[PDB]
């Protein structure tokens, strides 16, 4: 979820995540552990060989017949864990990850008590709007030539500038509020 | 062999295309992703804004909108397939029900003019 | 499928005339059967 | 109801299960140590470290951000920001 | 605030026309 | 802060990884995650478990139960 | 017991292929898995057009003075390109065996497309294809594809339309000939006096560097093509003669019936009559071309239908002895000379992935009787949709439904 | 504190006196239940009631004549 999607998948990283579905869809259906810790080091030897082919026509003739074999001897129902998309547990909590700008709309009475959190929390919309100007313009000064353009964004190259954009990356719900 | 539907579409892995890429539908690909970092950099940047109250646009979801309930009819073109299927929905329903009402409520009314429909214990209406 | 049916039935012509008159000789059994339910029915009562 | 990780306590069970892989030398593992230029690994070598991970933690590393998964650090820290371990 | 140049208008007849809605609904121009 | 048992204490001989890893050996692959999965079957899960045993648990003491109330019946 | 063709492998995956044999002179060759298959009708003249400018000069050595090495030694350049393969080789003689793979070194990689070379080159093409259509057979079999292989990228032609032909530049042909000559897909192969190790060394020499891998992982693949039934009539009254070509849908390159289907040819009233299998990967077209006055055409078809579903249906022992013995004449004697060896040689480590000695090719042949002919035939020509091209006088020439017709009998 | 049962790491589990007592406990009501009833009411296998064989009834008994 953190790094950003890369525009074309490589011929590598389309056989080395299909070793990742294929191991976890071997272990559906081959549930003990020892079954599976034997089926499966089978597995990566199916892998293994034609490892170094340099024929890529053949390499991704391997790939697209690998990716068919693996549709039709999938597990229906998979281990997915519990937390991930597609899970039982998935997006369980989010009724209790509130956006944190809304913290800004309490009664002075509430945000009497619980003092010294505001105190700190002052601090850091401080820390926010201190840097927003050295930030954009770093993004801007460090924006690609024309062409090109991904999602990833530039670290920060100096010392007290933020990385850039960082208020929601940082200060983004705790993933558990509980 | 899957064989995609139009829903149970054909997944990502065993498809054609996704295999055999050529050096233009690479390019293609990596124009996409321009078009969706420049969108992003756009939203990012007025997201994570401070100083700001206003309210993020999202002017694609404006365009949606406005193309489905307030575009149609300065796009409407009378044609066959549309006036044919444009009165089979209106009346050809409202015609059955009339022949499935009338027909009904006519059993209905005869039975009771001979005498068979017994309403019985039937005090109310 | 009709696959099947072709490459045994269908293709070769002197099948094709074979499923054809056995066929035949089935329907008309078939068809007077059907017919004539249908005819008698709708006269019933008058018949005989 | 189980008690919170810690950085620390993520980090023992990261170079546990790592120094139990056969091909990882147990007394060459060292949190700053390369899995695939260092250690000595391949490719293949990564997903399965990467899933042992996502099988002693029990959650799961999405791929994309485990393509990156290779200094055996990254995965200790990586693994608690996606937990929330402030230590 | 947004213009009419920014909303839906009529089906694309002329090729540069079928480039320029293209560019008002952020798609590629041969993807339009 | 809580410790972790000695990696080293795990070891595959003596578990049922033991005879999958000899197999896949006679191929002349050799998994090498093995040790990982070994407390599985290492200790104090280690006993294997029998269906009619949970079906059965407890029958021991139920049934004496029932004799020392049938006893008591019978003494009326 | 012919000496063995023994193949090597480098990294990159240029097959190094090789055949001795005493004769003092070779036929050293490269093959490269590159054709009009694999052009997408925006550059579907880029390998006959870079056919053409392979032999104008590289840049090592500039212009004419490389063909002038080729006459120094009197060695013999020569170059085509099919739907599926392109071959450059050259007939040269034994001690000028390293030269020779240099100079087919500079061919394959480091070539220079010279602009000024660029319309030259183009106004011959464009002026050949603008006569080309004198040969009447190739129109045939140029629409034979074309109907047959419709919407795929197996009908177009090796020439192209002459619109790309027009129209193709420096960096397109570049992209081709960095798209398409790839290591793996490539065969060096060699017959005649040489020497498999000294062979290999040249080609570990110069030949090794060669591009292994696509610009973006942009890996082309093929999608197998479909054959179509169907009949396409070119009508030109003022022509003397017509030609006819019928044929079906072939099973391929590596089905290994095609021995048999190859049989039924040598078992098969027009003035020309020639029986072809072109096979291409996992595709084909199986029939007969024939060149005719207009009032015979007819008659010529009927004639042939027949023949065909004789072969269906009463194929006997004799014919087919007779065409064996047909079928082992012809391969012997066209591998015959290095130039043939070495032809074969490339074909069957880019086709089969190996060589196939002339002894499997005898068990094949010798393993044929009539009865798995006839089956063989009834599986490939009895009840199948052809395809039809026609060119010449051809209002005579039947319709499709009574050439579909005769593609079966109502006795069987 | 924040340890009321020590988590333990590929370990079995600690387990607490009353954890092992009750679950015997409540499987070997069961046993004691099922063995009592058992021997008290046999009749959830068996059944009560004797089947007739319904071919042994003496013709005379279901009044079948002779054959006039
Ligand atoms: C009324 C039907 C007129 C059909 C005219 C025609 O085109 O011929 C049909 C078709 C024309 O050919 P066709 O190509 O439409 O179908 C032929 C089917 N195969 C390929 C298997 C031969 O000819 C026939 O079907 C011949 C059938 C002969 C049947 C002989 C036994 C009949 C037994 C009857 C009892
Ligand atoms: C069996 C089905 C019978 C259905 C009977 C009712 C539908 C009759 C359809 C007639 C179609 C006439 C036609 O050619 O198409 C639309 C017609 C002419 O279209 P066009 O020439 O393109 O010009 C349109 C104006 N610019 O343009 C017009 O005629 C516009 C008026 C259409 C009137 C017919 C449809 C009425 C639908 C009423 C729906 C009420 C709810
Ligand atoms: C969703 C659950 C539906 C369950 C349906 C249950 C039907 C029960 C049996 C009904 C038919 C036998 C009834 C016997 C006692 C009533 C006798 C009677 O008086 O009914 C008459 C009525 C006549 O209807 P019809 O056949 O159209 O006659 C027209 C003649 N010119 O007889 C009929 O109406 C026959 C048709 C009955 C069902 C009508 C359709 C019901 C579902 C409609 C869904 C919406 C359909 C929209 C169609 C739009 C078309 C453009
Ligand atoms: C659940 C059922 C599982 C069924 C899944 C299916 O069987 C998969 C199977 O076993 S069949 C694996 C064969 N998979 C290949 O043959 C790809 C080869 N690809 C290359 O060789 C590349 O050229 C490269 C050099 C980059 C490899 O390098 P790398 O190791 O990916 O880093």
């Amino acid at each position: 979820a953190f790094c950003a999607p890369p525009a074309y998948l490589t011929h590598q990283q389309k056989v080395l995540r299909l070793y990742k579905r294929a191991l976890r869809h071997l272990e559906s259906w081959c549930i003990h552990r020892d079954k599976y810790r034997y089926f499966a080091c089978l597995m990566r030897a199916r892998f293994e060989e034609h490892k170094n082919e340099k024929d890529m026509m053949r390499a991704t003739q391997l790939l697209r017949e690998a990716e068919e074999e693996f549709w039709q001897n999938q597990h229906p129902q998979p281990y997915i864990f519990p937390d991930s998309p597609g899970g039982t547990s998935f997006e369980r909590y989010e009724c209790y990850k509130v956006p944190e700008w809304c913290l800004d709309y309490w009664h002075p009475s509430e945000k009497a008590m619980y003092p010294d959190y505001f105190s700190k929390r002052e601090q850091w919309k401080k820390l926010r709007m201190e840097s927003w100007d050295r930030e954009v313009k770093q993004l801007q000064e460090e924006t690609s030539p024309d062409g090109i353009m991904t999602e990833a964004l530039p670290p920060a190259r100096r010392e007290g500038d933020l990385p850039p954009l960082w208020w929601h990356i940082v200060t983004r719900p705790r993933e558990r509020p509980t | 062999k899957y064989k995609p539907a139009p829903l149970a579409t054909l997944p990502s892995t065993l498809d054609p295309a996704e295999y055999d890429v050529s050096p233009e539908t690479r390019r293609a690909q990596v124009e996409r992703l321009s078009i969706r970092a420049r969108l992003k950099r756009e939203y990012l940047l007025q997201y994570n804004d401070p100083k700001r109250v206003s309210h993020i646009e999202d002017p694609a979801l404006i365009r949606w909108t406005y193309a489905r309930s307030a575009n149609i009819y300065p796009n409407f073109r009378p044609t066959p397939k549309n006036s044919l299927l444009g009165a089979v929905a209106g009346f050809g329903p409202l015609i059955f029900w009339y022949y499935v009402f009338k027909t009904d409520r006519d059993r209905k009314e005869r039975l009771i003019q001979e005498g068979k429909l017994d309403r019985k214990f039937n005090i109310s209406y | 499928i009709p696959s099947r049916l072709y490459s045994l039935l269908f293709r070769r012509t002197s099948t094709f005339a074979l499923t054809i008159a056995v066929g035949a000789l089935f329907f008309e059994r078939a068809f007077d059967q059907g017919a004539d339910a249908i005819y008698e029915h709708i006269n019933e009562g008058k018949l005989w | 109801d189980a008690p919170p990780l810690t950085l620390d306590g993520i980090k023992d069970r990261v170079l546990y299960v790592l120094k139990l892989y056969d091909k990882i030398d147990p007394e060459k593992l060292s949190v700053n140590s390369h899995f695939m230029k260092d250690l000595g690994l391949d490719s293949l070598d990564q997903v399965e470290i990467i899933m042992a991970m996502e099988d002693e933690f029990g959650f799961e590393i999405p791929d994309i951000d485990a393509e990156k998964l290779m200094c055996p650090q990254e995965i200790v820290d990586y693994i608690a920001d996606k937990k929330d371990v402030y230590e | 605030h947004m213009t009419k140049d920014m909303l839906p208008g009529s089906y694309p007849r002329t090729p540069e026309e079928r480039a320029a809605a293209a560019k008002k609904y952020n798609m590629r121009v041969e993807d339009y | 802060k809580m410790e972790l048992p000695d990696y080293r204490q795990w070891k595959i001989e003596g578990t049922p990884l033991e005879t999958v890893q000899k197999k896949l050996a006679a191929r002349g692959l050799r998994d090498p995650w093995a040790r990982n999965e070994a407390w599985r079957y290492m200790g104090g899960f280690a006993g294997n478990i029998t269906f009619p045993s949970v079906i059965l648990k407890g029958f021991k003491w139920g049934f004496a139960a029932f004799v020392v109330a049938l006893g008591a019946e019978y003494f009326l | 017991s012919v000496p063995e063709t023994q193949v090597s492998i480098l990294d990159n995956g240029l097959r190094v292929a090789s055949e001795q044999s005493s004769h003092a002179t070779c036929t050293v060759g490269v093959w490269i898995d590159a054709g009009s298959r694999y052009e997408t009708e925006k550059n579907n003249g880029a390998g006959y057009f870079l056919e053409h400018l392979a032999f104008k000069g590289t840049k090592n050595r500039p212009g004419n003075a490389l063909e002038k090495e080729v006459e120094s030694i009197g060695a013999h350049l020569n170059a085509y390109s099919t739907r599926e393969h392109t071959a450059y080789l050259i007939k040269a003689l034994s001690k000028d065996l390293p030269k020779v793979v240099e100079l087919l070194a500079d061919i394959v990689q480091n070539s220079s497309l010279e602009d000024s070379q660029i319309e030259k080159e183009r106004d011959v093409i464009l002026r050949e294809m603008q006569e080309n259509d004198a040969s009447m057979q190739n129109v045939v079999f140029d629409y034979l594809h074309a109907t047959a292989f419709q919407g795929t990228p197996l009908a177009q032609a090796v020439e192209g339309p002459s619109e790309n032909v027009r129209r193709l530049s420096r960096t397109d042909l570049t992209d081709y000939l960095n798209r398409h000559y790839k290591a793996p897909r490539m065969v060096l192969a060699a017959a005649g006096g040489v020497e498999h190790q000294q062979l290999l060394d040249l080609a570990q020499k110069h030949l090794s560097s060669v591009s292994r891998v696509y610009e973006e992982d942009a890996v082309p693949g093929l999608t197998p093509c479909r054959f179509t039934g169907s009949e396409i009539r070119h009508r030109d009254d003022a022509l003397p003669l017509a030609h006819v070509a019928i044929a079906v849908e072939g099973p391929g390159w590596a089905n290994p019936d095609n021995v048999t289907l190859q049989v039924a040819n040598a078992i098969i009233l027009c003035q020309s009559f020639q029986t072809f299998n072109i096979s291409y990967s996992d595709t084909g077209l199986l029939g007969a071309h024939f060149v005719c006055d207009a009032m015979s055409i007819d008659d010529m078809v009927f004639f042939l239908q027949g023949q065909w579903m004789r072969l269906c249906t009463s194929a006997t022992e004799s014919e087919v002895t007779r065409g064996k013995n047909i079928l082992r004449n012809a391969l012997v004697s066209h591998l015959d000379g290095t130039t043939p060896v070495c032809e074969d040689i490339g074909r069957s480590l880019l086709t089969y992935g190996r060589r196939i000695p002339l002894a499997e090719w005898e068990s094949r042949i010798q393993e044929v009787d009539a009865q798995m002919l006839r089956d063989i035939c009834s599986k490939y020509f009895y009840d199948q949709c052809p395809a039809v091209a026609g060119y010449g006088p051809i209002e005579q020439l039947p319709d499709y439904n009574r050439i579909r017709s005769g593609m079966f009998w109502l006795r069987f | 504190g924040g340890v009321h049962i020590q988590p333990r790491y590929r370990e079995f589990p600690q387990l607490t006196r009353s954890q092992v007592i009750q679950g015997e406990f409540l499987s070997s009501l069961m046993w004691f239940w099922i063995l009592w009833r058992f021997w008290h009411d046999s009749d959830a296998v068996l059944g009560h009631f004797s089947y007739p064989d319904p071919s042994q009834w003496t013709d005379e008994e279901l009044g079948i004549p002779p054959d006039d």
